[PDB]
């Protein structure tokens, strides 16, 4: 396995990986994609409409498949959505080259036809910007632009969810322009429907919460991964189950030992004590009396989201905490998150790195589906802090590119010339994808997007205008792209493609 | 056991090595291709390089063991042309196959190989010319030498970086680099980006809110095994012979943390003035946060997580004394660096030591988070550093890209190796094996490989001019004015390694398992 | 590795698998509808009616099998009736789109054709629906008799329905704000008032231990203190088992008595903590039984756990697994205790409860298998009347609306299409399959029965359906066959939804490589 012979790696392996890239963003992505069912190593159905999640879930033994996955890892890192755009564009561009190979062209010849032309397309790429607009303080400005980001991974409530995601990234960082890396951690509470999803600033422990506040002016923490069944700075006690008479003696002494624990934590500075494990019953009886806050039974990912944002790591034992393992938060307060009472912290720009959006729905896969769309819009605001330049919607951009690139090919002449003719044809995979997302023919849509010659605004959405296919203004519709977001999406797709085109056979010892 | 004693025993041997060459025929050129290589546990590696594709992973061939031996010595002596040496012997078996296919002795073919080299070794003196130690002379060689081994866009970003690294010697006579070779990988946004900085880069810098960032006349205190012990340069375990012996050690350890940061700060008042001169602590191991308070408030740039390999080149980079202790041994046990600066880009903090007493250790700061790029961009470095060092070690560089191959084959005109014609045999398969480097490129390019190869020969006979094959068109051009120039240290060594193993193949007419 | 297959041959494999799984839950639901039998695991053979009961019991061998479970679970959680009908209609959508997608005709306008035809359906159901609690009485309890007596006339009985319907109405009015099945549960004997049932407004106990003394104990109180225990009471308390010992003479008579002093001390811990009647799930010892006769207290072991759950909700008490109580709000209490042996089985009747929310029927039929269907005859009237109260917006039952909605939406297939008449026609094709199956599980020719209804649907009226007790065409409004409007509206939004799941997904990815 993983190494074969017989003109497989060059001609045959690459088109095979493109079939895996086929129907992965070709009906699962657009203005409105369609679901795909994935079952992970933990048994559960998963819906996917983002490229990077399913391909991280999908295991491949094909090394040719592994290249573009790493490129899409950059395009989540640099842009966000459009990793879907990376697949079908690189998937088309690889499949167009073997017909040039049946002519008899070399690999590096048609690589060079793609190298100078992606340089050429990146020069045309400033000429595709239409209606630049930016307000880093206006939710109404951002909810219009982040609509098409969450259109691409939803079908239902766009207007409900675009107002939420525009509210968080603005209000978590009122100094926008040097916006942080990530500032939203999701809160999946199963229950009430999608209209119960909302934005809560600061950390939300939507798990169980006991006791009450000690102070709301401060919310210092000593986050511990260890239970409180007798764990102390001295020799760590456990719940004595070896003898019933020892269970009675340990029950009488626990509140006094819980007294030694809560004063060891609060005097160093804490009002909330994070409990990953359990708390003993008498230990829980005293914490109500001392009025210290305990939050029991948080997950490992819940432990990770806390330890990232406060700079305090979890501890395996009880101690007077060091300075490097205590976190500070602005306020801690009990407020209903989704109209059910769990605790919610306060993290301003003095604390940063998180503003939660609670995910509520009758199905966790819907909660998993809205988990897909919000991850791109976080980076899209970080894109928006970089550029204010707006490109119109997907596919309407590619058809203006294809005309000049075809005109650029004949001005070259060579055998790179024919690759530049193929390079314009990889642009048309995006109206091929949206026609296949609608389940309609592509060349009728391709014939329409040719003939308009205004062509830079004209495409067909996932609409009843796509029932019988007919063009529309993507820019007027509210379906938008941007300058840098399309720039890296073309740059990284052309980068991984010519390298995975360049590959040869593998031998293994 | 079983035996194979026939001409078929040679015929199986010559068949295996030609097919392994044709796999590598995809490589060796800017128009040649990178080869994807996957490890046993799986790791995507795109290399065009000969030794890495050969020595790491291979399939079962007895010839594969043979060609690993001779490409070792090419990698040992030069470190370049590990792509180039395979293509000669593949063709060298091919025309020599034909005469024994007609039916001739394997030894009469063998003896003409030696006279083939000797007529060409004297021609190697003719075809090379004295070229300069100019940077721009080495610019033309480096970008040419990289494109035969790695990609051209890889050559363009490294042409300025490789030539300036090897130039830092003071006429040190060595054919490959030794201390210039330092590769610091870095997670970037750009997979392809390359930064050459003089001096050594530290793999991990350090930051305290009171710690300084720019220091000048930085007196380095090179540091090692840490505050918890005292007067140690190597780690040690704990005493388990008695229960009290475990306890009495760790109660004293916090006192030695106090004592050893005390020796460092009191040396800063003595030697650096009050705070008038820079002071740098380079610890091999972790920094305790109590000393992170005590050092940084003094005005000391303390550093964390160095390698012991970095410790040894730091002794060369400072040029003075690089210690491994915290305590005050002597104030003149401090090496001197006129400039030490920690620049932070990306996730990682990178500390530079500059104003070096020895311009012998430089470091290429290597960008790219994706490993398949980060492997490949690192692989372009090591072959680039050695090959151009061969060009600066040689006072005479050969003009390459195949222009010598038609030049020697015409100069190997026969009846001069005439003793019985058996010397004319081995020179004739030799001259046809010369032309594979013009054959591979016009294969990889257009301008069909042997159709234009005779057009190279028709032009080279005109006025004796050296004419080569274009790397992007396959068209004839003069190698000198274009400057497509190969390393003479490759080219001189190439005759020796290719002669001896094809000799050894003709000595093998029996194989036993 | 990881299992994966894309596209139409996976999608045809998707649409075909789900229809075969749906073949059980298609063909169910009613008196002339159906009632289950499966064998799983050890050989545990069970009998059901709800597919959502047994879809949790049956395995999932497809993701399509996993798709049907929660959709059936969603219908079972709200109503409990019609749990299979949502899983019926979903795969019935896929059958007529199957020749389309095998031609290659596969839009993703298929899924929006589901939702658009859903909105036209669920609006038409709501606008034709009539609130019956407001318009068609001011007391609406005699109204609920005619619906419950119809629900009793469907399964088994035809003469006991007048005697039983007011007992159903008077039980549900107490259980309003609740939907529990252990608070409407029916108990069974033969030997009481035969072919007559009774309604108690409190807590009744089916399996109570006797034959260790019940006439030696006061079997009635007028202020019981109920110990809802779960602790086994022994015939005698123990001694050690290591270095335990008999014969010599001095420590001899004591250790035989010392087995007996420890038991009654623990039994006195029940007594002075407050108890006059003591119940335990685990068996109470026979010599311990007569010690409650010594303090003149009633006791019974071997009690089902669901009986103790009735007491804690009506008395405000709780169940215990201790030997000492500390409050009377964990303990149970009433104002009348009465033990009554109806049918030769010992019942503990709790009347005068502090809440009296639990209702229990003590059913006597003419036989045992007769009483099995008689209980499920009564259970149907409990399910439909609780559902009729919570939603006054009520249409006819029997799929009478669907055949109208079949023809209603094919008129839109006449009206709207660019290509959509293939979809909405297939949507309207699957609607009439439910009363078709309700004729087909009743066994008779739906093509005769359904086609006669559409002629009277053509003149006017949508309540025209099937009276399945005779299998004739009938106006199910005037034939009293009903079900509330939102039941179908919850059914339609879930049947179209899983159908939207199948059309959107053409690939199943199994990451741990099965």
């Amino acid at each position: 396995a993983k190494h074969f012979s017989g003109l497989e790696e060059a001609v045959y392996r690459n088109i095979q990986a493109c079939k895996e890239l086929a129907q992965t963003t070709r009906t699962a992505y657009g203005p409105n994609g369609m679901n795909k069912m994935v079952i992970n190593h933990l048994e559960k159905l998963f819906v996917t409409n983002d490229a990077a999640t399913i391909l991280r879930e999908l295991e491949v033994q094909h090394p040719a498949a592994k290249m573009i996955v790493m490129a899409s890892h950059m395009q989540e890192q640099e842009v966000g959505d459009g990793t879907n755009f990376v697949l079908v564009f690189a998937g088309a561009l690889l499949e167009l080259a073997e017909e040039l190979l049946r002519i008899g062209l070399s690999v590096s010849e048609v690589i060079e036809g793609y190298e100078i032309a992606c340089r050429k397309a990146h020069e045309i790429l400033p000429n595709l910007v239409c209606c630049s607009a930016k307000n880093l303080r206006d939710i109404d400005e951002v909810s219009s632009l982040l609509r098409t980001s969450i259109m691409s991974k939803q079908y239902g409530n766009e207007v409900f969810l675009a107002k939420l995601i525009a509210q968080a990234c603005v209000s978590i960082f009122p100094d926008s322009g040097h916006f942080n890396v990530d500032n939203i951690r999701v809160c999946k509470i199963l229950g009430s429907g999608i209209s119960s999803s909302s934005v809560l600033h600061g950390m939300v422990f939507k798990k169980e919460t006991e006791g009450d506040v000690t102070s709301v002016k401060d919310a210092k923490i000593a986050v511990y991964s260890c239970p409180f069944d007798g764990m102390i700075t001295e020799t760590k006690g456990t719940v004595l189950i070896k003898t019933a008479e020892e269970l009675m003696n340990f029950s009488k002494g626990e509140e006094n030992l819980m007294d030694a624990q809560v004063k060891a934590i609060a005097d160093t500075g804490a009002n909330v004590v994070v409990t990953g494990g359990k708390v003993a019953d008498m230990a829980l009886h005293y914490a109500n009396k001392y009025n210290i806050m305990l939050v029991r039974l948080n997950s490992k990912w819940d432990l990770r989201r806390l330890c990232k944002t406060v700079g305090a790591t979890a501890l395996p034992r009880l101690t007077p905490p060091v300075l490097e393992e205590m976190g500070h938060c602005d306020s801690v307060y009990l407020s209903e998150v989704g109209d059910t009472q769990v605790v919610v912290f306060k993290h301003e720009k003095e604390d940063g790195a998180i503003s939660t959006i609670v995910l509520r729905g009758s199905t966790d896969n819907l909660m998993d589906d809205i988990e897909r769309a919000v991850d791109d819009g976080v980076n899209t605001f970080k894109v928006l802090t970089r550029d204010k330049r707006l490109v119109p919607g997907g596919g309407a951009t590619e058809i203006e590119l294809a005309k000049q690139i075809t005109s650029y090919g004949e001005t070259c002449p060579g055998l790179e010339q024919y690759a530049i003719k193929k390079f314009a044809e990889a642009f048309e995979a995006i109206p091929r994808a949206l026609a296949e997302n609608s389940g309609v023919k592509a060349n009728e849509v391709i014939s329409k997007l040719y003939a308009v010659h205004q062509e830079g605004n004209k495409n067909v959405g996932l609409d009843i205008e796509a029932e019988v296919p007919a063009v529309k203004d993507m820019l007027e519709a509210g379906i938008l792209d941007t300058y840098l977001g399309k720039y890296w999406a073309i740059k990284l797709a052309t980068n991984a493609a010519v390298t995975v085109l360049r590959v040869d056979q593998i031998i293994m010892a | 056991a079983e035996v194979a004693r026939a001409q078929a025993a040679l015929a199986v041997n010559i068949s295996a090595a030609r097919g392994l060459q044709d796999v590598l025929r995809t490589n060796l050129g800017p128009k040649g291709t990178m080869k994807m290589l996957v490890s046993g546990a799986g790791d995507i590696k795109l290399t065009k390089d000969g030794n890495v594709l050969l020595h790491e992973m291979q399939i079962q061939h007895p010839t594969a063991s043979l060609i690993a031996k001779v490409a070792t010595a090419q990698d040992d002596i030069t470190g370049d042309g590990t792509t180039s040496n395979v293509l000669i012997i593949g063709e060298l078996l091919k025309q020599a196959d034909l005469y024994i296919s007609e039916g001739l002795h394997p030894r009469i073919i063998t003896e003409g190989f030696e006279a083939a080299k000797e007529k060409a070794l004297q021609f190697l003196e003719e075809v090379k010319v004295s070229r300069e130690m100019d940077r721009e002379t080495l610019i033309d060689v480096a970008r040419t030498s990289l494109r035969t081994k790695v990609h051209a866009e890889l050559a363009d970003v490294l042409t300025e970086a490789v030539v300036d690294s090897i130039l830092a010697i003071k006429k040190q006579d060595e054919p490959i680099d030794l201390f210039m070779i330092e590769i610091m990988e870095m997670k970037h946004k750009s997979e392809t980006d390359t930064s050459l900085i003089r001096g050594l880069v530290l793999d991990h810098g350090a930051r305290h809110p009171d710690m300084k960032k720019r220091v000048e006349d930085a007196y380095i205190l090179t540091c090692n095994v840490s505050l918890e012990y005292e007067k140690t340069e190597v780690n040690s375990g704990f005493f388990y012979k008695s229960a009290e012996e475990r306890e009495k050690l760790v109660k004293a350890e916090r006192k030695f943390i106090e004592d050893r940061v005390k020796k460092i700060i009191e040396l800063k008042r003595k030697v650096c003035g009050d705070s008038d001169k820079g002071f740098v602590v380079i610890n091999q191991k972790g920094i305790d946060p109590f000393s992170l308070d005590a050092l940084s408030k003094e005005g000391i740039v303390a550093l964390r997580r160095a390698k012991r390999r970095n410790m040894e080149r730091l002794t060369l980079a400072c040029g003075g004394v690089a210690l491994n202790s915290f305590d005050d041994l002597s104030p003149d046990c401090l090496g001197h660096a006129g400039l030490v600066y920690e620049y932070t880009l990306g996730e990682e903090k990178f500390t530079f030591i500059e104003k070096c007493n020895n311009p012998r250790s430089v470091t290429l700061l290597i960008k790219g988070p994706n490993k398949h790029t980060l492997t490949q961009i690192k692989d372009a470095v090591r072959d680039g550093l050695r090959a151009v060092k061969n060009a600066i070690d040689d006072g005479c560089v050969v003009p390459g890209a195949g222009a010598v191959e038609v030049a020697m084959a015409e100069a190997l005109i026969k009846h001069k190796p005439s003793v019985k014609g058996r010397a004319q045999l081995g020179v004739q398969a030799f001259a046809d094996a010369l032309l594979i480097i013009p054959k591979v490129l016009a294969q990889n390019s257009g301008f069909d490989l042997q159709e234009t190869l005779v057009k190279i020969q028709a032009e080279h006979s005109e006025s004796g001019q050296l004419v080569g094959v274009d790397l992007n068109t396959g068209e004839p051009m003069v190698a000198a004015e274009v400057g497509v120039w190969d390393n003479y240290c490759v080219k001189k060594q190439l005759l020796h390694s290719c002669t001896v193993i094809a000799t050894n193949i003709l000595l093998v007419d029996e194989i036993m398992r | 590795g990881t299992d994966s297959s894309q596209g139409i041959p996976q999608l045809v494999s998707n649409i075909s698998a789900c229809q075969v799984i749906a073949e059980a839950v298609r063909t169910t639901l009613g008196p002339r509808g159906m009632d289950k039998l499966i064998v799983d695991g050890r050989g545990k053979a069970t009998i059901s009616n709800d597919g959502a009961t047994i879809l949790k019991l049956l395995d999932v061998v497809h993701p399509a099998a996993k798709t049907l479970v929660d959709i059936a679970k969603s219908q079972d959680a709200e109503v409990g009736d019609g749990t299979t009908s949502v899983t019926l209609l979903a795969a019935e959508f896929l059958k007529q789109v199957k020749p389309y997608v095998e031609e290659g005709l596969h839009p993703q306008i298929i899924i929006r054709a589901f939702r658009t035809a859903t909105q036209l359906a669920v609006n038409k159901i709501k606008e034709i629906a009539v609130t019956v609690k407001k318009a068609d009485k001011v007391e609406q309890r005699k109204l609920l008799e005619k619906c419950a007596m119809t629900a009793l006339s469907s399964k088994l009985i035809s003469q006991q329905k007048a005697f039983f319907a007011k007992m159903v109405v008077d039980a549900v009015m107490m259980l309003d704000d609740l939907l529990q099945l252990k608070m409407i549960g029916i108990k069974k004997v033969q030997g009481g008032a035969l072919e007559d049932s009774q309604l108690v407004a409190g807590v009744a106990f089916k399996k109570t231990f006797s034959y260790a003394g019940f006439e030696m104990q006061p079997k009635k109180y007028h202020n019981p203190k109920i110990a809802l225990l779960n602790v086994e009471l022994e015939l005698k308390a123990e001694k050690d088992n290591a270095e335990i010992r008999v014969h010599t003479v001095e420590d001899y008579q004591a250790i035989v008595d010392a087995e007996w002093n420890i038991l009654y001390d623990k039994l006195e811990k029940i007594h002075h903590s407050g108890a006059k009647v003591v119940l335990s799930k685990l068996p109470i010892g026979d010599v311990a039984t007569q010690y409650f006769a010594d303090r003149d207290m009633f006791c019974a072991g071997r009690v089902p756990e669901e009986d103790l759950k009735r007491t804690m909700m009506a008395c405000g008490g709780s169940i215990q697994t201790s030997v000492n109580a500390l409050s009377a709000d964990v303990l149970g209490r009433c104002q009348v205790f009465e033990e009554t042996q109806i049918g030769g089985e010992r019942y503990n009747f709790f009347t005068g409860c502090p809440k009296a929310k639990t209702c229990t029927f003590i059913l006597r039929g003419g036989a045992e298998q007769f009483m099995e269907e008689t209980e499920r005859s009564l259970h149907d009237a409990i399910m439909i009347v609780r559902r009729a109260i919570k939603n006054d917006s009520v249409v006819a039952g029997g799929g009478a609306i669907e055949m109208e909605l079949s023809k209603y939406l094919r008129d839109y297939s006449r009206t709207i299409p660019g290509k959509q008449q293939l979809l909405i026609g297939a949507y309207a094709k699957a609607l009439e399959i439910i009363p078709r199956q309700l004729c087909d599980n009743a066994g008779f020719d739906a093509t005769n029965i359904l086609n006669k209804l559409r002629a009277r649907h053509a003149q006017g009226g949508t309540w025209y359906g099937v009276d399945i007790n005779n299998e004739d065409i009938a106006d199910n409004f005037e034939a009293f066959v009903w079900e509330p409007a939102m039941v179908r509206i919850n059914a339609l939004t879930a049947a179209s939804e899983a159908a939207c799941l199948i059309v959107s997904v053409d690939e199943t990815i199994k990451n741990p490589r099965s």
